[PDB]
């Protein structure tokens, strides 16, 4: 129990990016699918962010479990228009408000891959982004038999977490412990 | 057209105009370094694509050459606004109205009159089935 | 004590895989399913009031572009009262012509289909597909791709693939903004290794349109269909939009088809209770529905979810056969990994490759597989002799051919060579000569100097931002001294003017012939008739390297 | 410069594999050959005088006993007069009897049958092949041997091969005078396994009569024939030396089945410039004509022969399709390396294991290819994960099943201790506890202690040299307490008595029940006929270890 | 018999006995430990093997029959002999003579005349291709 | 033909006293092929046969075979003429068995069935068991050589060699005794 709601998320200002995380993130699930917690990927990204001179802020989304979708209602909320989508079972994405909701600025679709160290380059990253700048892309990882290995196991995780979708409701922002 | 008249290109070349009427024989490197034909040359016709849609039903396929028929009006809408449209009908786009419009912008001004009722039933059913603006 | 038998299995790949029990009300079943309605039409004033047991009343977006598109009304009671039993057999029988057999399941619903299929094992399923395939001639497509999007790299490989036999070759973007450049070289790539192999990138469905309009594909595949509302919905479609989708591609001239397969829905989170060769085939009927020629299927992306439960890989092959049975091309998968272990990969392989589909795989990885952007195929560089071994122990024509290290450098070599010749036409970032020989020589992206990412995606971006069309790209061609590829470019451009390969299983082949389901007609009658693996090709096929000659 | 992709190639397993063009003159060609005499046939007073071509006159051996006892002339005019296209589509049209087949087929000449497969592809040859299978239950066999030939080992491998599944087991001997043993113990512990089972021990021709007099072999398989004269002779055998050894099996009430296969001529020297497939349907009609009721066929320990050539592994089909389809018992090979493939050795198995043939392999290695004295077995001990994951990927039963690791050591350990009793019972060079343990928790013969090799030797030739027979077995293993164990071999030999098991295709299931061809009759009809994979064994083929609970 | 009346272990034990008269259920475990029984008790009969092959006849296995019937005249000639007989018909091991009088043999001890004949035939066929003793 | 160490020196007859081994080769050995099928000469085949019989005690004899080119009839021809009743037959490709009069021609006392494994310590080894056996000893079997692979690499290679081989069959030709040039 490291993430509390304070209050509907409203909108950003300019020097931010929004963390937005899925509906059952930090709740019926608290690590992602190799067993990596939530706190603390939540802990590098913010880190990432902040090491930027960028602040982070979090909030939980419920209208989609998607984690395009997740991302979309952050970088509308967000005022640099960046924002960083993250599930349960730890899939990310760098999303960029006026994009297709289904682009992006950055991908990660193979969350077996991800370290904490990725997770905070992706803040780092994002907060760049946010700055206007052109960083690097975090390099590509790719493994020929991630979903040999969690293709299955992602679905089960996704099947469970899609049971948090709430129609309607507007996200939530959320205070991270310390 | 028959089975026996496919392909145009290896068949009956000269059947083949553009949007511009311009021939396949029109279209050779001198001429594009030239600029005697442009990007704005090179697009299908609706008469080719009904020719197409001919072939298809003489093939059994006759969904396919429906989907012909749809493509033969939207040859008369730009790129920038068969994108919009696209967008407007994916979930959550758009108000009924606004696809209502569209539809009447398909028919009245493109005379694309299977494309406006295809947008219309859209219309009707993404009310019933939550699809619009403000559903999600 | 251990057994130590049990621990040498224990270590064996196919231990590593995923597999699951049947979970019948999240979707975790591949076919048969309790849930899943039985077969059922109702008909009044010509209009659908009952599909597959639900009234019209409860139809969601599926059902109501099915009932109104997607089924022949006219026979759709007559069939559904035909014995499913006798289908399938009429299905497998090679006496049956496939015209027969067409306006039949045209007036089936998805229920009735997936009935009649789910009477066949897999023996009888190939026996059926051999004679519903649409196009009499096999194909393949591949995929070319590299971690680091490199666009040399790319070029190379698709003058590889296309020199290897390979008809359609598909590209995709590990960062989304570099894809202009893929595409782009891909294409360059693909039409010197062989004029008239088809080109595409897959990319977000406004996007990828976007970049066929500017004329650097020839076609787009992975226009995807989904068998459940909710699922579709996060798909961000309707059958509406993606059905206007459609009609838009091909009003540019540009060959499109479908993507759906099973076990999408499952991976996405709502499977309604039902199978997940049900919800294919909902998926199938949304295509034929559309007026689309063709359809990639066999779960395609999804593999690992079919292929953890029980009956999962039959469930492949009925799904493509539901779809080459609906008079639809088949691009029949064969393109995403699923498991750890070659045995088992291959058996999921030859359910097609035996009997051959309009494209045997769907993205055969022409890299190897560390390097494939869609996380992996069922079948990589790698394996290029293996399958080439195969093709010639059975007699099976797979597409491809054994080729020469020395012609595969060369076309490499060219294919580099022409794209350094496009970017320095068009003021793209620079590919030096270190670049054109590393692609030359190169297995995949580990063989590749480091380019700069951030100024190639920022020129990329230009290519859409200014609206830069295919035309720069042949002029490019002509003036930096390639005036054949720029030729080959134009004619590539060419044949989306005629309509010609819009038609069901297209292909560009030889001296620009169009070879699609309309000129080349399956005509299966059972043994020696239809298509048959002979003459030049058969030599061609028996050319393996390593062949001692014994006298 | 080197292309690292072909470099990365050349490394591939399958480019170790012997490959070699075509050599018509010496006959290194599968089918199809210019030299394959066409079909023919005269006859006069009822007796023929001209087969495919060769006049009476100059019939060697193999001709003369084909045209006297092999060919039905009751149905021999009406089938050449057919069409040999028309004949192959009645071979896969699923409505088509085989009863109304087999009368036709057995009045063809072995050229006119060669004509007729030879218009198939291996798609229609398998869905032929699920009907022309005699037997409606599919089965299977299993190699149990060790380069040691340890006794104590081949038991418990042989209760382990019976438990998975294994209807029929075989050994064979490193050291010839070892032979004894490794029967009894193969025996002893077949029964231990699953009661039933038979089992065989593969010598010289003379030696394994001998052998199976005394009671230690249930049947007999490789009783080889060939198909050129000067290879027979090398063979030391003539149709009439092996036509006279089948009645002597049948006579001591023994099941036996010959074997061939595609390729033997090649590998010894004499091929008389034929096809191997023309070759092999020469071998069938001997086997026919002798009156055999079985084959063990598709190319066998010569798979390397066929293999190396274009279209190898389909004349392999082909030659199993012949022998089903002549009314034959077909144990269909599947039991010899080919290939340093994994991919390639499974699509050589698919070719049987899809259809279902009466046994699906003739010799699974139960044990790790090391230890396998057929010098490797297609599938070997190492396999079994895999060989059970496609049964349930596909639905099809391969006639295994997946087994606990505490059941498996259960079992070898009392085949294990069996043997043991039986040793001591006999007088035999004893079987220690270190031994019994060993075997118990084995992979192979680098996991069991060395024997006294010498000593075993000379044991194992004086139960030859004083005829010490089956049941001192029987007595040995119930004074030292398995009379339960006793019982179920003395009901092995009982089967010896009635000749039910002489049958074409019979196996022993359940409780002493005899399952042929002529009480278990192939009825296949097309999809939902015939023999299904279905109910409880369905339910054993899913339980594959791993398979997580998703909820 | 026909194809109903199998198995006969099923349909008809009581048609089933030994070399020595016994019957099935004379094969128990208690018989062989006090040697009531023996191995030579254990041998199918001619009457066994040629009901197995009216059986064949009836499954359509004419060949099979054959096999089965030369087997029944086989079952009274010792094993030690069978093998000698064996032997004596693979290539290059016997005279024409020693053959034809291996045929007589057959029939004077055991009225094997099926069997004898097939020798018989042999002998003649491996003169005219080369298979007797000296041929090699 | 090149390689040549074997000369004819006429029909090979039986022998009388039993301290002998005879070492019977095909007809192609040492002459149309001068190695075995993975290219060891058969005349240091030949030399450590020879040597493993001699240092046994046991006289070495070697002949060649012409009626048929299948090596257990080699052997059988051998050890016909062995006055010990104990032959070695080797073909040309490599394969090689240790024979014994009074078995049938198709089984033998060990067997070495791939070819492709036997080393020049092998070839020495199967002539020292066969002239243990000749001192009417059991030794132990030469180990057991299986290599699951070695029909895939070789196997057609084994059948070409040996279609060579039968090239060189005489029928009815009685085998010759050689003089070895080592
Ligand atoms: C499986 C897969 C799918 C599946 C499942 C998607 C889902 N939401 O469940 C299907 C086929 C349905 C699909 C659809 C799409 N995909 Co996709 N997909 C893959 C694939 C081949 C493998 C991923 C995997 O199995 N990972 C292993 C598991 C264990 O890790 P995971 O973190 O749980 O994986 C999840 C993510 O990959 C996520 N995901 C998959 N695709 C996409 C796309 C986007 C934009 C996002 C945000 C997430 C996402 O779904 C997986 C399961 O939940 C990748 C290729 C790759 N390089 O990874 C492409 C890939 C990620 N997909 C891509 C694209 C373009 C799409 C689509 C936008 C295409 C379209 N026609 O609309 C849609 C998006 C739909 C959606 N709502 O997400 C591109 C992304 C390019 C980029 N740099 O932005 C990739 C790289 C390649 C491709 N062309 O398919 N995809
Ligand atoms: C291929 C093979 C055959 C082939 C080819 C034989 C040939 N002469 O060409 C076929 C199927 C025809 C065959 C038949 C027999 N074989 Co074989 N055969 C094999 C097998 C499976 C593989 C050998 C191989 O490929 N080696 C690789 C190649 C590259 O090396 P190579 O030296 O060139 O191989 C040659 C020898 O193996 C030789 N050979 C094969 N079998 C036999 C048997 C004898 C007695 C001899 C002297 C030689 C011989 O033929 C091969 C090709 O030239 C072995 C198993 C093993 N453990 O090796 C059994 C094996 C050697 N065979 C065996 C037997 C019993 C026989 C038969 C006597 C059976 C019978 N029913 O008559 C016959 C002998 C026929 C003959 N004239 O040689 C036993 C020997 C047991 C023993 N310790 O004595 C083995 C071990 C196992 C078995 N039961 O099959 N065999
Ligand atoms: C690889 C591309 O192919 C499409 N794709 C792949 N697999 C499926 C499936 N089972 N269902 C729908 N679309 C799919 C998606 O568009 C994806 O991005
Ligand atoms: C393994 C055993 O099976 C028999 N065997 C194996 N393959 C063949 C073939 N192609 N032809 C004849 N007999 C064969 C031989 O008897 C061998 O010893
Ligand atoms: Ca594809
Ligand atoms: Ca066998
Ligand atoms: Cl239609
Ligand atoms: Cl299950
Ligand atoms: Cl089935
Ligand atoms: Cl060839
Ligand atoms: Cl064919
Ligand atoms: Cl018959
Ligand atoms: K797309
Ligand atoms: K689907
Ligand atoms: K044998
Ligand atoms: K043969």
């Amino acid at each position: 129990g490291f993430l509390t709601e304070v209050g509907e998320a409203r909108q950003g200002q300019q020097d931010e990016v929004i963390i937005a995380v899925g509906p059952a993130f930090g709740l019926a699930q608290t690590v992602n699918i190799v067993g990596i917690p939530h706190k603390s990927i939540l802990r590098e990204v913010i880190a990432g962010i902040e090491e930027e001179g960028i602040k982070a802020r979090v909030i939980r989304c419920f209208k989609s479990s998607d984690v395009a979708f997740v991302a979309v209602e952050g970088n509308r909320l967000s005022g640099s228009g960046i924002s960083i989508g993250i599930q349960s079972k730890g899939t990310t994405v760098i999303h960029q408000q006026g994009l297709p909701p289904l682009s992006n600025l950055e991908l990660f679709p193979q969350a077996p891959l991800l370290t904490l160290e990725t997770y905070r380059q992706i803040g780092k990253n994002a907060a760049r982004y946010a700055k206007r700048e052109s960083p690097q892309p975090v390099p590509t990882l790719n493994d020929q038999m991630a979903r040999p290995k969690y293709q299955a196991k992602s679905a089960i995780l996704h099947i469970k977490e899609t049971k948090y979708v709430v129609t309607g409701k507007n996200p939530q922002e959320l205070r991270v412990a310390l | 057209a028959r089975v026996s008249d496919y392909p145009l290109a290896n068949k009956h070349p000269e059947w083949v105009k553009t949007a511009t009427n311009k021939t396949l024989d029109d279209f050779t490197l001198e001429n594009v370094l030239s600029n005697k034909v442009t990007a704005q040359d090179m697009r299908i016709t609706p008469e080719t694509l009904r020719l197409q849609a001919s072939i298809a039903k003489d093939a059994g396929r006759d969904r396919l050459a429906m989907n012909f028929e749809r493509a033969a009006e939207l040859t008369a809408v730009p790129d920038d606004r068969i994108l919009e449209i696209y967008n407007a009908l994916r979930p959550y786009r758009s108000t009924k109205e606004e696809l209502l419009a569209i539809a009447d912008d398909l028919e009245s001004r493109y005379q694309a009159k299977i494309c406006a009722a295809f947008v219309r039933e859209a219309a009707t059913l993404y009310v019933e089935r939550k699809k619009l603006k403000g559903d999600d | 004590m251990r057994s130590k038998r049990f621990e040498a299995l224990a270590k064996r790949p196919v231990n590593q895989d995923g597999f699951v029990k049947e979970w019948i009300e999240e979707g975790f079943i591949a076919m048969e399913s309790p849930n899943d309605p039985k077969p059922s039409i109702k008909i009044v004033n010509g209009a659908v009031t009952e599909l597959d047991g639900k009234p019209v009343s409860d139809f969601d977006l599926i059902d109501h572009f099915i009932a109104r598109y997607g089924i022949n009304l006219n026979r759709a009671e007559e069939v559904m009262a035909m014995d499913s039993v006798k289908l399938a057999n009429m299905l497998c029988d090679p006496n049956v012509k496939r015209s027969e057999i067409v306006p039949l399941t045209t007036a089936m619903t998805p229920a009735k289909i997936v009935e009649v299929v789910s009477h066949m094992n897999v023996v009888e399923m190939m026996m059926a597909m051999q004679k519903m395939r649409a196009r009499r001639t096999p194909s393949q497509q591949a995929h070319v791709t590299n971690v680091k999007d490199n666009p040399v790299q790319i070029a190379a490989d698709a003058a590889e693939g296309a020199w290897r036999g390979f008809d359609e070759q598909e590209t995709t973007v590990a960062v989304a903004r570099y894809a202009p450049f893929n595409a782009i070289a891909l294409l360059v790539g693909s039409q010197v290794g062989r004029p008239g192999v088809l080109t595409q990138c897959s990319l977000e469905e406004a996007t990828e349109l976007k970049l066929g309009m500017l004329g650097h594909t020839c076609y787009a595949e992975t226009i995807s269909v989904y068998g459940t509302e909710p699922v579709f919905t996060d798909g961000d479609d309707t059958p509406w939009s993606k059905g206007f989708l459609a009609s838009s591609y091909a009003s540019r001239g540009l060959k499109m088809r479908f993507t759906s397969g099973s076990g999408s829905e499952v991976q996405m989170g709502y499977a309604e209770g039902k199978s997940m060769l049900y919800l294919e085939a909902r998926c199938i009927y949304i295509t034929k529905a559309a007026g689309v020629q063709g359809l990639q299927n066999g779960s395609v992306s999804c593999i690992g979810v079919p292929s953890a439960v029980p009956s999962g890989i039959r469930a492949v092959l009925a799904e493509n056969l539901i779809c080459s049975s609906l008079d639809l091309e088949c691009a029949s998968s064969n393109d995403q990994t699923f498991t750890h272990s070659d045995m088992r990969r291959t058996a999921r392989l030859l359910m097609q490759f035996l009997p051959g589909t309009d494209f045997i795989s769907s993205g055969y990885s022409a890299v190897p597989n560390y390097d494939n952007m869609f996380a992996g195929s069922n079948e990589d560089a790698e394996d290029f002799d293996d399958y080439n071994v195969i093709q010639r122990d059975l007699k099976v024509d797979g597409g491809l051919r054994p080729v020469r290290e020395e012609d595969v450098i060369a076309i490499r070599n060219k294919a580099a060579r022409a794209l350094q010749a496009v970017f320095a036409g068009m003021g793209l970032p620079p590919i030096t000569d270190e670049e054109v020989e590393a692609a030359t020589y190169a297995h995949g992206s580990k063989d590749m100097p480091e380019r700069n990412i951030v100024e190639d995606i920022k020129f990329a971006q230009e290519i859409i931002n200014k609206n830069r069309n295919g035309l720069e790209v042949v002029k490019a061609l002509a003036q930096g001294g390639f005036t054949d590829v720029a030729q080959d470019m134009l004619n590539i451009q060419k044949a989306k003017l005629t309509g010609d390969y819009l038609h069901t299983s297209a292909i560009i082949v030889g001296d620009g012939q169009v070879l699609s389901a309309v000129n080349d007609v399956n005509d299966y009658a059972g043994p020696a008739t239809g298509y048959r693996l002979q003459g030049e090709r058969w030599e061609e096929i028996k050319n393996i390297p390593g062949a001692l000659d014994p006298n």
